RNA sequence: CGGCCCCCUGGACGAAGACUGACGCUCAGGUGCGAAAGCGUGGGGAGCAAACAGGAUUAGAUACCCUGGUAGUCCACGCCGUAAACGAUGUCGACUUGGAGGUUGUGCCCUUGAGGCGUGGCUUCCGGAGCUAACGCGUUAAGUCGACCGCCUGGGGAGUAC
């Protein structure tokens, strides 16, 4: 049951954080496949997105650091 | 009317908590010196009753062969395990050039004149069954016209 | 003898699901509706026909047929089937080796036999309450193995059968015998060991039951003959 | 990789027809030119054995190809030979 | 001849997938398995409990025709899914019917709020309505005369998953489950669910608009560890479970049912 | 790489013998076209037809008596690796003569039986038994 | 896994709720996982070895469902 | 071969077309790449840790356990050329029943929805015929064949001596 295929988006966005912070843990941690149920291709997309807003402070790296 | 000839018996063991407990298996073939030939393999804790076993086993499951007079009708090989078996049709008066096993499932048969070898393995139940095989493959002029769809004589 | 249009009714074109096919049954396959096969009846009719057509012949010359099928959903049928034209059936678990090992078998029957007569014929009753009881479950449990095959005497000359993947060890001692073998075979089924096979659907009960009834009227007609 | 407009000359120049692209002196012209580019990369990365392999494959593939001009048609080898400056 | 292959032809066009077209006639009724034959490729083992109305007792006898359900075929041996659902399609019929004269007129009557919305019952089945819904102002069904008799006014409805609720008295007045899953969350909203399989630790009651919930074995009960839950509850059946807890990162929902 | 046709050609066969195919089709050639020719001449497929223009494929119907395959051997004797060429005299027999021995001769492609009647003998392609 | 207690939140509760996010977490699992070096090797052993673990589970398993067991 | 970013760069696959026209397959010698450890020179050195030291354990404990701990692990450029370098399965091509997946394209279809029907590539598991000493392999063959190469000929002595 994914959202990307449904949406059909060509590519994952960093910049769209609301987006991210679905798949993103309460921890700060990217959510398994298996839970959330993306699709594989789009999984990695979504990752990668994550991780580069990680580095922009756009999303945070862990709940507890500071 | 039936010939039976009791090829080998071997003793087997299987080991229980008290020691050895032994057993015996009785390979015979028995033919009717005609097509008809059927191995049987028995095995009883005693010799004889074995042999009896090995015996009733080869009178059912008998199986024909096409006996183009007292030989074969062309060189034929046989496999079955680790014995692998030729034997080739031969002419009046050669008799049975083959050896142990084989050559007892051929007299039975009725197979007079053969010149057969035992390549690979010659444990004597798996030789009988690849000569067995052989046997049963073999086909003849007539079989081999009605597979064709021509007569005898365009074959020769 | 038995319509096309009746068949449909029944429910015979229908098969089982894709993914438990054989593909030895692809020739009698006609094609797949919702993922679940359909069996062609254009070739299964004929054939089954043919099959009757056999049995009748059987059934001529005094044949005894023996009526197979252990599913518990037409255990009840296959009975009734049998005793319509008076012959043998197997509607629960068929004994491994009841034709290959007949002679074992037949001592078991006899032994039936005995129990039912001192049940039956006796009237002595006047015995030990639990040794009775026991007795009571022992004849009970030939009754439901050996019911249909106590009055058979030897080896069926024919065996008809309601599935053949369910019954392959009957089809195998069949083999093995060499007793001809009518064989309801649906999709998921092996076709080889069977020697007059009908491509139709096992499993539902209506069709079952209309598969039976044709060859329950054979049989008689065969003996009438 | 070599970039499309070069390849398009590269076809233009040495094939006959232009939308051919398929000959066999073409091809081979390609693969030179492709070889030259990667020199100047392999001077910098020595170490980038991955990617001399493909190069190597390469080199291998144009050495064929002259072979079979040389069999087929000897005059039209030498003119492609002067032209790319291949030593043989 | 093409007979045949015009024959199968009709017959797809005289069959279609969902449990709509009432057409298996139950030809065998045992308790406590009913059995039907809707031109399938074979006859579904039905229970009883998708056929007793309201009371308790059978309402259907040999010859008697409802549409079941499909999309899902071979286990290993049979065919369906159960014609009950079947109803709930005629169900959404009735509510969507309202939509046409903007008024769905039944019987509602509404109790008590599980999870902030009086629940409403029509025919068989009972509804979970949110709060507003079954009161058209701040009337209140709690000074009404208790399972009071009005109709339903539909006040709000979700849509994907199905929560509706409806308008009690008052006669004269006339990606997708993951970003807001802050609706059921508060702290105990209570939820009717269907369970869908108990896998020997949990029971997996699932309905609000494709999410997992799990009442997995400590609650389910006032007893902790003896109880395997196939004992205890049932298979598919719509119950009184809430929330208790939702991470909508890690999508686990974790309700409870000892409430 | 593709090296041996009628090789390929045989296997085919072969396959389709085990496989209880009714017809095996393949890419055509004129030597091949011979060796089904002198197959169907001695009996051991039903009909054999070559369809196309550009890439033509040859496609052999196979035989079946009483269940069983009709070719019961089918194996190569000269292949590309190491050639076999059979003088008049040293003609073998397959299978006692029951089967055949197709044998390229400079009168055509034939049986062994029949390259033996002419007085001539060659390259000695497959038996077929 | 921080959390805040609720005002007029039992103290029982909070402890339990906290329990359940270390365990959403897998904190304690990763650290267990951290205290010794697994060579490469045997961290691969292990993962394979655990899918074919799991694909027994869910098949073979299965098919003997099937079949009664009495 | 595993954070993220950029620059240079090799291969794979699909979609249609268009072109070249057997240019192919395999390969003794030859050439290159080739984990870890190891070596050389110059850097670096947190953690880990051969060696080493102490503390235990023990009959002993030149080990396992504990506390420390140096080469090394890291980088640059050279060398080494071996591993259960394994799928213990050479490369290339053709042919032979099925099922359940994963991944990555792509054509059509009302995408009426996460779908429906195909068609390609790579890939995991189960299993048929056949094969196999059996175990098992089974369209990714260990089946049926062809082309080329490599290699084996009882165990030890020995992959050692010269």
């Amino acid at each position: 049951f994914c959202r990307f295929t449904a949406e059909g988006v060509q590519e994952i966005d960093y910049k769209d954080i609301a987006t991210l912070k679905n798949y993103i843990t309460e921890s700060g941690k990217i959510v398994p496949s298996r839970i959330t149920g993306t699709r594989a291709k789009y999984q990695r997309q979504l990752a990668r997105a994550i991780k580069r807003a990680r580095y922009l402070s756009l999303l945070p790296y862990t709940d507890r650091h500071q | 009317e039936l010939q039976e000839k009791l090829i080998a018996v071997n003793r087997v063991s299987k080991t229980v908590k008290g020691g050895r407990i032994f057993s015996f298996t009785a390979l015979t073939v028995v033919g009717d010196g005609n097509g008809r030939v059927g191995f049987g393999y028995g095995k009883a804790r005693e010799v004889p009753a074995a042999i009896q076993k090995a015996m009733e086993k080869a009178r059912r499951n008998m199986i024909n062969v096409a006996l183009n007079n007292g030989t074969l009708q062309h060189p034929v090989k046989g496999v079955h395990t680790g014995s692998r078996v030729f034997m080739q049709p031969a002419s009046e008066g050669t008799g049975i050039i083959a050896g142990g096993a084989m050559r007892a499932v051929l007299e039975v048969a009725g197979v007079h004149n053969v010149l057969a070898k035992a390549y690979g393995s010659t444990n004597p139940i798996n030789v009988v069954r690849a000569t067995i095989d052989g046997l049963e493959n073999m086909n003849s002029p007539e079989m081999v016209a009605a597979k064709r769809g021509k007569s005898v004589e365009e074959i020769l | 003898t038995v319509s096309m249009r009746d068949m449909l009714k029944a429910g015979v074109h229908f098969g089982h699901q894709t993914r438990y096919w054989n593909p030895k049954m692809k020739p009698f396959i006609f094609g797949a509706r919702n993922k679940v096969h359909i069996i062609n009846l254009e070739k299964t009719v004929p054939m089954f026909n043919e099959a009757l057509a056999e049995l009748n012949k059987i059934a001529s010359r005094k044949g005894k047929i023996l009526f197979v099928g252990t599913k518990r959903a037409a255990s009840e049928a296959v009975k009734d089937a049998a005793l319509s034209c008076d012959q043998f059936f197997v509607n629960h678990r068929w004994l491994g080796g009841m034709l290959t090992n007949w002679k074992t078998v037949r001592q078991s029957i006899k032994r039936l036999k005995d129990l039912e007569t001192q049940s039956q014929d006796g009237t002595f009753d006047k015995l030990t309450k639990k040794e009775a009881l026991m007795r009571t479950r022992e004849l009970e449990k030939l009754e439901n193995s050996l019911g249909g095959i106590k009055d058979m005497g030897g080896l069926p000359d024919a065996l008809f059968v309601i599935d053949a993947d369910h019954e392959h060890i009957a089809i195998k001692e069949a083999n093995n015998l060499g007793i001809p073998v009518f064989a309801i075979v649906d999709t998921n089924s092996d076709p080889d060991g069977v020697d007059f096979v009908i491509p139709g659907n096992d499993d539902a009960i209506r069709a079952v039951t209309l598969y039976l009834g044709a060859v329950a009227a054979t049989v008689r007609e065969g003996r009438s003959q | 990789s070599l970039s499309t407009e070069a390849t398009a000359k590269i076809v233009s120049e040495f094939g006959r027809d232009a939308n051919d692209t398929g000959s066999t002196e073409v091809q081979v012209a390609l693969l030179t030119a492709q070889i030259n580019h990667l020199q100047g990369h392999f001077a910098e990365h020595k170490k980038d054995h991955h990617s001399r392999r493909g190069l190597l494959r390469m080199v291998s593939q144009r050495r064929k190809l002259l072979d079979y001009l040389k069999r087929k048609d000897v005059a039209r080898y030498t003119q492609l030979i002067e032209r790319l400056g291949l030593r043989r | 001849e093409s007979f045949a292959q015009l024959f199968e032809e009709s017959l797809k066009e005289i069959e279609t997938r969902p449990g709509s077209i009432v057409r298996g006639v139950v030809v065998a009724i045992d308790k406590d398995v009913v059995l039907v034959d809707a031109g399938l490729k074979s006859e579904s083992a039905i229970p009883a409990e998708q056929f007793k109305n309201a009371q308790g007792e059978l309402e259907i006898q040999v010859g008697d025709e409802v549409d079941v359900a499909l999309d899902a075929v071979e286990d290993g041996f049979g065919e369906t899914l159960l014609s009950r659902e079947k109803a709930k399609r005629h169900e959404a019929w009735i509510t969507l019917e309202k939509a046409y004269e903007d008024a769905e007129t039944v019987t509602g009557v509404i109790n008590g709020k599980v999870k902030g919305g009086f629940t409403v019952e029509l025919n068989g089945i009972r509804a979970f309505l949110p709060g507003s819904l079954v009161d058209v102002r701040p009337v209140r069904d709690t000074l009404h005369l208790e399972g009071k008799e009005l109709e339903f006014k539909v006040i709000k409805l979700d849509q994907k998953r199905n929560n509706v609720v409806v308008s009690r008295r008052a006669v004269i007045e006339s990606e997708d489950p993951w970003v807001a899953i802050a609706k059921r969350y508060p702290e105990g909203t209570k939820l009717t669910g269907r369970v869908t399989n108990l896998t020997d630790y949990g029971c997996f009651v699932e309905i609000e608009e494709g999410v997992e919930g799990l009442v997995h074995v400590s609650e389910m009960d006032w007893t902790n560890k003896n109880i395997h839950p196939s004992k205890v509850v049932n298979v598919g059946d719509v119950v009184e479970v809430m929330v208790l807890d939702i991470d909508e990162e890690r999508r686990r929902i974790s309700l409870g049912l000892k409430q | 790489s593709m090296q041996d046709p009628i090789a390929d050609m045989l296997t085919r066969i072969r396959n389709g013998q085990a496989a209880n195919k009714a017809a095996v089709t393949m890419p055509s050639s004129k030597l091949k076209v011979a060796i089904a020719n002198v197959l169907k001449e001695e009996g051991f497929i039903e009909d054999f037809k070559v369809e196309g223009d550009t890439k033509p494929e040859l496609e052999l119907t196979l035989k079946y008596f009483q269940g069983k395959a009709v070719v019961e051997s089918i194996q190569r004797v000269s292949r590309p690796g190491l050639r076999i060429y059979k003088r008049k005299d040293e003609l073998p027999k397959v299978m006692a003569g029951l089967g055949i021995a197709v044998v390229s001769t400079s009168k055509g492609v034939m049986t062994d039986r029949a390259a033996r009647q002419a007085g001539l003998g060659g390259e000695i392609i497959c038996y077929v038994a | 896994p921080v959390i805040k207690v609720r005002e007029n939140e039992p103290f029982d509760v909070a402890l339990r709720r906290f329990k359940r996010s270390c365990e959403k977490a897998g904190v304690l699992a990763e650290v267990r996982r951290r205290e010794f070096y697994e060579k490469p090797t045997t961290e691969r052993k292990r993962a394979k070895a655990s899918a074919v673990k799991r694909h027994a589970k869910k098949l073979a398993r299965e098919n003997a469902r099937r079949t009664r067991l009495y």
